[PDB]
């Protein structure tokens, strides 16, 4: 009566798009898996981002 | 035409990962007199980027000011 898992993770954080004028192409297709590691600024307390 | 550049990009050490970090700037297509563009100039006699580069730790705000403010002037 439930669904099937793929995995479970802490330390979970939701982003969103900013919508400057440009083309996103990635609209189209849904963003690959693996291709955020960063924060425009670094702050000292945090390691990696996946 | 000499005074013009293609792109500007800044360069410091980030201790933390073990690698360098480069920030780009960003063209404020200023409004000036005359009819040729910075563009028009800028690509005569060299499409390679200017590189201004810090031997330090920088943190990235500064590099993509630096970067900004040059391009403005």
């Amino acid at each position: 009566v439930v669904s099937q898992l793929i995995n479970i993770h802490a330390q979970a954080v939701e982003a969103v798009f900013e919508d400057q004028g440009s083309s996103g192409n990635h609209l189209e297709k849904g963003l690959p898996a693996e291709t955020i590691s960063k924060l425009q600024e670094r702050l000292s307390w945090i390691k990696s981002i996946q | 035409a000499r005074n013009q550049l293609p792109k500007v990009v800044s360069q410091a050490w980030n201790m933390s990962d073990q690698e360098l970090l480069e920030k780009e700037g960003v063209d404020p297509s200023l409004e000036t007199n005359g009819n040729i563009s910075s563009s028009d100039l800028a690509s005569l006699f060299d499409q390679e980027e200017e590189v201004l580069r810090h031997g330090g730790s920088k943190k990235d705000g500064s590099l993509q000011e630096w970067a900004n403010a040059k391009w403005t002037f």
